């Protein structure tokens, strides 16, 4: 929760959204709709499969090792395996506490960082046309109808034809 | 030869605490788990629970935990099973059986009992068993509301010996048993004389002379 | 964290061999009850808990070496040798190690006595002509009393020496009492000698030896052994426990430290959660 | 886990005998001959430990097992359990001689100490009767009831080679004396026309 | 005296956490018990370890000691023992009949025999004898025979063997 998005000033998940992770509900005359954003779920998707993979790649293969269990009690060498193996236990224990703790903060900020990348990619398409709420939530200032809204959604959002009446209602 | 030998028969009071034990015999007592099996008298076999040997750790059923221990002495390669607080319900027979898996896996989730101890009678009860006549041929003895199921009926001792049936022990909802003993009778001797049945229950230290 | 296991051991892709009741080192020696474990080669050896011994009461000065060159080994290949053992009578048995209904030994090893009433000192040799490691376990007799000393070998105290051109080994045999073990006061002590290529193996005996009948095959590779209870079952898996095959998925895992094959490894916590998902801020 | 199994299966020297079991998730298979510790008979649903004939066998198919005695003996004869932790109920193997017979039935009234006791018992004896399958259906005042009544059955006389049971039920003394006629209606395998035999007090 | 493989001995004490020194009935029969020596002065006069029986000869034989102790308890128990290495052959003979005595301990799983010798050594506290000091560990339901024809720096008794959280330390704080 880097940026504030999630958890920041949306405020709130969506539990009807289950066709992607991130999308849009838009509301205007012609009534309530949601969609999904694929580019951004499909990013952070990707980002997310691996992501563990990519430090141990795999798990290496041991066949022949040292006894880790003793019935008698020998003395020097006994105590030099158990303390080898303890060492390598701790270390091991180490490893992956460490290993999952940071990867739970990045994915965090991963996801808290789509969101707010989609914010902003949104907020930039409506350069003068909308003013950002503040509860994540976009007031576009003209007739927006849901073709208007899915080209907000493509990302071919047209600013420049509505701009007159955009201004004209925002600052009268 | 493979043997588990057990300890003798113990007769207690309820309330008290009893100790069974198991001693092996051709083989090390490490190498194999140990398992503890009752069978209250007639009722079929009951599993009690499980030592693993060479590390001690044990598993009891849910009805007997808290109220049971199992340990091991390796040097005398024996077992004990310690039943506390002892209920009318436990007087049972007691089998040590022996199980394979110590290491790795707990045993009884995949090996058999191969080898059972002769079992040990834990008694833990006393009660009376009340003989009832039975006449209108045929007559015959109902003896009822005992514990503990050993109990003899004779008739005379020497007297009759066929036509007489010994219908063996029956339950009850109260946890007492219940036989019946009859024997058919000329129709001209159900008349002139009648017959004594003796009921003998040793746990019960009883013996009942009563006729027809 | 993978922390459960099915409790069996998967019997591929790894050569499992399930020791009944038999120990490694008894399987090796050639223990009656162990004779179907002749030849056999292994991935993992399984020793079961159950395992007994029912031959000459022995003793393995450092065993566990012995163990472990063995089991790594992966194989209990054994090329019979034409020993010359001359002026001394062969194949000594004893009633504690009985084979079929008579008395016997150890399959591997041959008891010397002495013929007649005579025991020559034996100098015996044999070459490592070939590529391979040779491993060849004798054996030396402690006896209980100076009388079964003298009657077995007319010696007072003999002496055994395995030499080769780089190490020799030398045993200076007892005669003491020892713990009654399966009717016996007496023990063998086991050693063994690893011939390499181009070397030569010695035996100079005056008495009180187990001579070898031949020679292990030694090899390398991706041999094992483990101590489990675990049965055996037909299934797949990469990774043996002590306590069953488990899957290796998971990049640790908490079931056992003692592990075999592509396992992951092993940690001290019992869970760790890795988040694949966006922070849950639920309605309301 | 629960286990089922098929009980007392009563059976003649020289037959097969099945026995079934049903475990609801290994399955091994116990004899207890009477008055001796348990015995195991066969491991692993189909294994056979050292010492068994093999005329004993096991057969498991999904998640029901059964337990086969070919040409049984007199030893045989015995109680056999499944185990899997838990056990099964038990099914008794007794032994089976041929000889055809008809019941005796006798009716004996309760004696006045088990009417003080507040445990009214009546008791219905049927003699020598040979298949041992027949159920008896107890009527008072000539009406059936059901869950009271309890059966024991004698095992095999060499000397008559049949079989005999006594039926009792109990009732509380209220309950008894309110009751008319008391009487066990018998249903039989060898006799055709079921018999009554009631009483009453006088 | 002198430990070989000092370390494992001092190691495994130090795990055990307890010096509770059980004393047991051994019987040495035909040899003399107590033996002692000025280097080691107990109270005014000579000594030796208080858990160890120096055992010479009697009168002027040393018969072969074979003794049994059997472990019926259920904790391994640790027997501490010795074997006298003299100075000069002719104390060999003056103390121990034979010329050249042995000692083996032996359980059911393992043996373990010294043969000493006769030499000078290094001159320690006035004496260029030695004692080697070994160790032999029954675990339970396992027996002891002890088997001596001479030089046996006998046990009393046995320590009781524990596990725990114990360790040793070398430190002068
Ligand atoms: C996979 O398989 C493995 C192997 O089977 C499983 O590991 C076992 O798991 C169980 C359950 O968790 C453990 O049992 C628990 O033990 C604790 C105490 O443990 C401590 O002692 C253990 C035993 O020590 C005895 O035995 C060893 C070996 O013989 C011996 O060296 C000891 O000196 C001691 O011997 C004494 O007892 C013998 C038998 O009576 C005598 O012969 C002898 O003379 C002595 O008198 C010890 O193993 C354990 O852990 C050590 O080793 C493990 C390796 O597994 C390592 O990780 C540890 O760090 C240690 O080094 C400890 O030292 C006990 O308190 C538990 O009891 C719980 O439950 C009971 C009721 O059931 C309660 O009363 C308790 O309060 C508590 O709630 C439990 O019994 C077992 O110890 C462990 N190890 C072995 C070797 O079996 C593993 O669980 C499996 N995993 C899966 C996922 O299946
Ligand atoms: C040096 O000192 C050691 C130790 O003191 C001696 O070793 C003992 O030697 C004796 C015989 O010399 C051994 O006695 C034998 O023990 C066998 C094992 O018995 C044990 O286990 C059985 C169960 O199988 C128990 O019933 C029994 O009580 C023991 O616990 C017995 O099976 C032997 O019996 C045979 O001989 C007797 C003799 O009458 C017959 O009655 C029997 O039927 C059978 O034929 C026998 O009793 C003893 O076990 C040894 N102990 C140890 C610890 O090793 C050395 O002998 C001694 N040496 C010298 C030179 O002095
Ligand atoms: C094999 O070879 C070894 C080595 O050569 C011999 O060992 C030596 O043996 C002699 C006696 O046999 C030892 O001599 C004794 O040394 C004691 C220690 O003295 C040292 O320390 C004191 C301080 O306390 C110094 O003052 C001294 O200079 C030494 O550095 C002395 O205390 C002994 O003195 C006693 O005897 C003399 C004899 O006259 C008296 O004058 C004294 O008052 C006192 O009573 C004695 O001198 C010597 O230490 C040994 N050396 C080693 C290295 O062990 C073996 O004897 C020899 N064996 C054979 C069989 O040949
Ligand atoms: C979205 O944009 C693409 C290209 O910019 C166009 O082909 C498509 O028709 C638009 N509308 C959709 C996908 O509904
Ligand atoms: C073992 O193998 C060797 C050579 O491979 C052969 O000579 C010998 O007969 C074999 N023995 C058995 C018991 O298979
Ligand atoms: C040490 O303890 C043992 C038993 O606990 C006892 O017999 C002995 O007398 C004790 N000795 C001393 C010096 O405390």
């Amino acid at each position: 929760g880097l940026f504030g998005a999630i958890a920041g000033f949306i405020e709130n998940g969506w539990e009807g959204m289950i066709d992607g992770w991130y999308g849009f509900r838009h509301q205007n005359s012609e009534g309530t709709g949601q969609a999904a954003d694929l580019k951004s779920t499909q990013a952070a998707i990707d980002q997310i499969n691996g992501k563990l993979n990519r430090v141990i790649e795999k798990t290496n293969e041991k066949f022949h090792q040292i006894e880790k269990e003793f019935s008698e009690v020998e003395g020097r060498i006994q105590d030099l395996e158990k303390y080898v193996e303890d060492t390598k236990i701790d270390l091991w224990s180490y490893n992956a506490e460490l290993l999952v703790a940071l990867e739970n903060q990045h994915t965090i900020d991963l996801t808290d960082s789509e969101m707010n990348k989609l914010f902003e990619k949104t907020r930039r398409q409506l350069r003068e046309n909308a003013e950002d709420m503040g509860n994540g939530c976009f007031k576009i200032y003209h007739k927006c109808d849901n073709a208007c809204i899915e080209s907000i959604r493509n990302g071919t959002y047209d600013h420049d034809v509505y701009r007159d009446e955009a201004l004209n209602n925002r600052f009268q | 030869q493979v043997q588990l030998v057990q300890s003798g028969a113990e007769v207690k009071k309820p309330g008290a605490s009893v100790t069974v034990s198991c001693q092996v015999s051709g083989y090390t007592l490490t190498s194999y788990g140990l398992s503890w099996v009752r069978q209250a008298p007639g009722q079929g076999l009951e599993w009690v629970g499980w030592i693993n040997t060479y590390d001690g750790q044990t598993k009891y059923v849910k009805k007997f935990q808290g109220r049971v221990t199992m340990t091991t002495h390796t040097g005398t390669n024996t077992a004990y099973m310690e039943m506390k607080s002892l209920r009318s319900d436990d007087t049972a027979v007691y089998y040590c059986a022996r199980v394979e898996g110590v290491r790795g896996v707990m045993g009884f989730h995949y090996y058999p009992m191969d080898v059972w101890g002769q079992g040990t009678m834990v008694t833990v009860s006393s009660k009376g068993p009340s003989v009832f006549p039975l006449a209108p041929a045929a007559l015959g003895c109902l003896v009822k509301d005992y514990f503990p199921e050993p109990v003899t009926v004779s008739w005379n001792s020497g007297a009759l010996t066929s036509g007489v049936h010994t219908f063996p022990a029956v339950l009850q909802s109260s946890g007492l048993y219940s036989l019946s003993s009859v024997v058919t009778v000329p129709s001209s001797s159900l008349g002139t004389q009648t017959y004594i049945c003796n009921v003998n229950h040793k746990p019960s230290n009883t013996k009942v002379d009563k006729k027809v | 964290v993978q922390s459960s296991s099915t409790g069996k051991i998967c019997n591929n892709p790894h050569r499992i061999l399930d020791g009944i009741d038999c120990t490694l080192i008894d399987a090796l020696l050639g223990d009656p009850h162990c004779d179907v474990f002749q030849n056999e080669t292994w991935d993992l050896f399984v020793e079961r808990s159950k395992a007994f011994s029912n031959c000459y009461p022995y003793d393995v000065p450092d065993y566990a070496s012995l163990r472990s060159l063995v089991a790594s080994s992966g194989t209990l290949e054994f090329i019979t040798e034409g020993f010359t053992w001359t002026g001394v009578t062969q194949n000594g048995g004893s009633n504690a190690c009985k084979r079929g209904p008579g008395s016997g030994f150890f399959s591997r090893l041959n008891w010397l006595t002495k013929s007649g009433s005579t025991y020559p000192v034996l100098n015996v040799t044999m070459p490592n002509n070939d590529n391979f490691d040779k491993l060849y376990i004798w054996g030396v007799h402690h006896p209980s009393t100076n009388q079964e000393q003298t009657s077995l070998y007319v010696q007072a105290s003999g002496r055994v020496t395995v030499s080769t051109r780089r190490s020799q080994q030398t045993i200076i045999p007892n005669i003491g009492s020892r713990p009654w073990v399966r009717g016996l006061s007496s023990r063998i002590s086991i050693y063994w000698t690893i011939v390499k290529p181009g070397d030569v193996l010695v035996i100079n005996s005056n008495g009180n030896l187990i001579a070898p009948r031949g020679y292990f095959k030694m090899r390398t590779g991706k041999s094992s052994i483990m101590r489990s209870d675990a049965p055996i079952d037909t299934c797949i898996s990469e990774c043996i426990t002590p306590n069953g095959s488990i899957p290796n998925d998971k990049p640790f895992q908490n079931v056992n430290k003692i592990t075999y094959g592509a396992c992951p490894k092993y940690v001290k916590q019992n869970t760790l959660k890795l988040a694949t998902g966006m922070r849950n801020v639920p309605e309301k | 886990s629960v286990l089922t199994q098929p009980p007392s299966v009563s059976g003649a020297p020289g037959q097969r005998v099945t026995i079934s079991c049903t475990g609801s998730s290994a399955v091994h298979w116990y004899q207890q001959l009477p008055g001796t510790a348990p015995k195991l008979l066969i491991s692993g649903n189909s294994n056979r430990p050292s010492g068994v004939p093999d005329r004993f066998s096991g057969s498991k198919s999904g998640t029901s097992a059964s337990l086969a005695i070919t040409g049984l003996q007199a030893e045989d004869e015995a109680d056999y359990y499944c185990q899997s932790s838990v056990f099964g109920g038990g099914t008794k193997l007794t032994v089976l001689g041929r000889t055809v017979a008809a019941p005796s039935v006798f009716i004996f009234p309760p004696s006045d100490e088990q009417l003080k006791s507040g445990t009214a018992s009546v008791v219905c004896l049927l003699n020598n009767f040979y298949p041992r399958e027949a159920k008896v259906q107890w009527k008072v005042d000539n009406a059936l009831q059901s869950g009271n009544s309890q059966e024991s059955v004698t095992e095999q006389d060499s000397k008559d080679s049949t079989y005999s049971l006594s039926s009792t039920l109990t009732l509380s003394k209220a309950d008894y004396e309110k009751h008319k006629v008391y009487a066990c209606e018998v249903t039989h395998q060898g006799l055709s026309s079921p018999v009554t035999k009631s009483f009453n007090r006088g």
